[PDB]
């Protein structure tokens, strides 16, 4: 069975020590994993580009073309909006971005 | 930290303090409150220690 | 006379402008770009925008 491939658009300047590790197609790190203070954090993680990244302390987000609340990689692939329901086959990238 | 003897000029070491704000992660807080610990900005989740 | 719409000009940009304006500065790198403390980062979505 063949295995459909995603396309993330993301600048050509691009630090490319990221990806030879296990890195995160978003550009910036997510999830619930990393918590300890508060409940409404997970919109502070995954889109509050005030403060830095989680895992890359250096940097707020890797690409600013798919990690914004409204960005274009965002408005592409998120589930929330649901832009490509209708399609039948599966984008690999939904559970990065929901 | 204080305590040392300040810059004659106020703007001057508000925009020196507002500069070395940008690009770096641990700042003072923007209220500076007189009489305080002067905690940096807690932040949300970390991720490796 | 398109020379007194100069002057106009001139003598209105003389305090148009009180800072720096957001599409000037393209001497950052990529680091300082990406940076969170950049203020034109989150006008930043689109490629084509």
């Amino acid at each position: 069975q063949a295995s459909v491939c995603e396309f993330v658009a993301m600048p050509v300047s691009t630090d490319l020590q990221y990806f030879r590790t296990a890195c995160n197609p978003r550009g910036r790190a997510s999830g619930m994993l990393y918590m300890g203070d508060r409940d409404a954090d997970i919109e502070a993680i995954m889109f509050d580009h005030t403060q830095s990244d989680v895992a890359y302390t250096d940097r707020a987000t890797l690409n600013p073309w798919a990690s914004q609340k409204h960005s274009y990689g965002d408005r592409l692939y998120n589930g929330t909006y649901n832009l490509t329901g209708a399609s039948p086959i599966y984008s690999p990238c939904f559970k990065f971005f929901t | 930290s204080r305590g040392g003897v300040p810059m004659l000029h106020d703007n001057v070491t508000e925009s020196l303090r507002r500069i070395t704000a940008s690009g770096g992660r641990l700042n003072p807080t923007e209220p500076l409150p007189i009489f305080g610990g002067l905690r940096p900005a807690t932040s949300a989740g970390i991720a490796r220690g | 006379t398109l020379d007194v719409q100069m002057g106009r000009f001139m003598e209105t940009w003389a305090d148009m402008m009180p800072h720096h304006p957001h599409w000037v500065n393209e001497h950052l790198t990529i680091l300082q770009f990406i940076a969170p403390s950049n203020p034109r980062l989150r006008f930043e979505l689109n490629p084509a925008f």
